[PDB]
């Protein structure tokens, strides 16, 4: 691959680069430096490449096409770059050329072929329909794909990938005015979407995730009005009747229940309060570690419960000694016992945690402090077991996440959003320091590699960049440094954070960033040299 | 939040 | 509410935070 060859001002050079280097090298443009993106995705390049793609798509004879896969990937890579790069912004004549190229592939006699080579190009075409803002333009095709799908198509990895892209189209259509204006009247689409979700042959099959996505997008259709409304309702009713909230088809049932509940009246479907009934069914084991920790789990062994409780129990005492808490909670905080909610797997977490705890689940778990002052507030850590998690509890991220509960109750006044200064360095650093103590090779490695952060930079860390190196490793390094070399300052900072004096907290660590930078650097040196 | 798709998962 | 799931979902991710109402 040679990414520089996409920067030429001649569109023929760029086309030659796409053809000769292929989709695997085009992948680089999604994350290339801005200079390359502004040059690769000139409006003229997008136009000329779409015009070439139109002619190639018209001639396509089935059986896949490495070149068309690369061309459509490039075009939607351009829309990705345009969305995230303020210096990439297409002129108004780009998208009609892209729409013409999608049209050429859609109108081809081979559009509905079932093969993995076809699926590879078809995938990039369907995603381009969303990336290019064309969600309103191919609803008959979405309908045909939903109705044509069967177990033969489902054998092919790249056909599953491609057709699953129609749910991305439905989802992205929410921001498309022509789509919103028309989707409520798409009665055939609604029927095909419902019947796709109802395919019994999807249960336990490689395409079950698609039927689940269909159930979700069907429930989302209740946010629109029009001649399709009664078909949407009928099909949702059949989903809720055919499947159950826990058991066969529950990914489909719960996918639909989530959007129905948010956008519609749960009582029109008989699914009100389903979240609390689901919780009792999925999280059916209860194991009380102590007055301050209780586990609710889906399917853990007794050995796992005992090991989780003793690991958290050890961290709990270590936290209280290290943070010099006196076991005195902050004021206005009645989160007296952490509830640790452990699902059997990442998949189970993705299926059940969302509705039970009203959270997004594209993550490795999370701690919900809630509002500690409200009577009835429940502090919930939501997690899952994994085979490569830590023995002997095998709960992913348990030891780190548990510290957020203790830091929240004993160090930081208020709910999660109460601070009016940045505190990510402390929150994440103390969770790493308490849970890992001095066993942190990754933290050493990020000093050794030559790229470092100052105290001042660490204190400004945010979740925005999602720089996990800066957040977790350098957060840990700064916390460990302050504990080992300046514990009295930490105790002084904690007087302010415990009371919610966030300005005093900031003024306090501002002093650290100027005074201690050079010692922080020597401390890193000693840490590296100890490793050798 | 709407976000345009990056890459699709390849076959293992 | 969630976006549709891709064919592959990562098991060993970092945590999130915030809203669970
Ligand atoms: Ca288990
Ligand atoms: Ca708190
Ligand atoms: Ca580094
Ligand atoms: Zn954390």
């Amino acid at each position: 691959c040679d990414v520089e060859a996409f920067t030429s001002n001649s569109s023929n050079d760029v086309l030659n680069a796409i053809k000769t280097q292929g989709a695997s090298c085009v992948n680089a443009l999604f994350s290339a430096e801005s200079r390359i993106q502004e040059a690769a995705f000139e409006s003229g390049h997008m136009y000329n490449i779409a015009k070439h793609t139109t002619d190639l798509a018209k001639a396509y004879a089935g059986g896949g096409s490495d070149e068309l896969e690369a061309l459509f990937l490039y075009l939607r890579a351009g829309y990705y770059a345009e969305f995230y790069n303020s210096k990439v912004s297409f002129l108004s004549w780009v998208t009609p050329a892209v729409k013409e190229a999608v049209d050429a592939f859609v109108n081809n006699a081979n559009f509905y072929e079932n093969s993995d080579p076809h699926g590879k190009v078809l995938s990039e075409v369907i995603i381009t329909m969303d990336s290019a803002g064309l969600q309103h333009a191919y609803l008959p095709q979405v309908t045909q794909w939903l109705t044509r799908w069967d177990s033969q198509y489902a054998q092919n990895w790249y056909m599953r990938n491609a057709v699953n892209g129609v749910f991305t189209i439905l989802f992205g259509g929410q921001w498309n005015e022509q789509f919103v204006q028309t989707i409520g009247n798409q009665t055939e689409l609604a029927k095909a979407l419902g019947d796709f979700a109802l395919r019994s042959s999807a249960i336990g099959a490689s395409d079950e995730f698609m039927a689940a996505n269909a159930g979700r997008e069907l429930g989302r259709l209740t946010k629109y009005s029009g001649s399709a409304s009664s078909t949407v309702k009928s099909k949702l009713t059949e989903i809720f009747a055919q499947y159950e909230m826990y058991g066969r088809g529950d990914a489909i049932w719960l996918g639909a229940a989530d959007t129905v509940s948010y956008y519609a009246d749960c009582s029109d479907y008989g699914i009100c309060n389903f979240e609390s009934q689901l919780k009792g069914l999925v999280l059916s084991q209860s194991y009380t570690c102590s007055p301050t920790i209780r586990i609710l789990s889906q399917n853990m062994t007794q050995d796992q419960h005992v090991a989780a409780c003793s690991k958290m129990g050890y961290e709990e005492g270590y936290f209280h000694t290290s943070l010099e808490t006196g076991r005195q909670p902050v004021a206005d905080d009645y989160n007296t016992q952490l509830q640790v909610n452990i699902f059997d797997s990442s998949d189970d977490y993705g299926k059940y945690a969302g509705p039970i705890f009203n959270i997004s689940t594209n993550n490795g778990g999370m701690y919900l402090e809630g509002d500690p002052a409200t009577p009835g507030n429940i502090p919930n850590f939501v997690a899952y077991e994994a085979p490569y998690a830590n023995p002997d509890h095998f709960v992913w991220n348990l030891e780190h996440e548990y510290v957020h509960y203790l830091d929240g109750r004993f160090d930081l006044y208020g709910g999660f959003g109460h601070p009016t200064e940045r505190i990510v360095w402390w929150s994440e650093g103390i969770a790493e320091y308490v849970s890992k103590e001095n066993d942190n090779q990754a933290a050493i490695d990020t000093i050794k590699d030559g790229s470092t952060f100052t105290l001042s930079e660490i204190f400004e860390t945010s979740y925005d960049g999602f720089d996990v190196d800066r957040i977790a490793r350098w957060g840990y390094l700064a916390v460990r440094f302050m504990f080992e070399r300046h514990k009295d300052d930490v105790n002084q900072m904690l007087i302010e954070t415990r009371q919610g004096n966030w300005a005093n907290y900031k003024a306090t660590i501002n002093q650290w960033a100027i005074l201690y930078q050079s010692e922080f650097e020597q401390w890193q040196q000693a840490l590296v040299l100890e490793h050798h | 939040d709407y976000a345009p798709t990056k890459l699709l998962p390849q076959q293992p | 509410l969630s976006e549709p799931s891709q064919q592959v979902t990562e098991i060993y991710q970092h945590h999130a935070h915030q809203n669970g109402n």
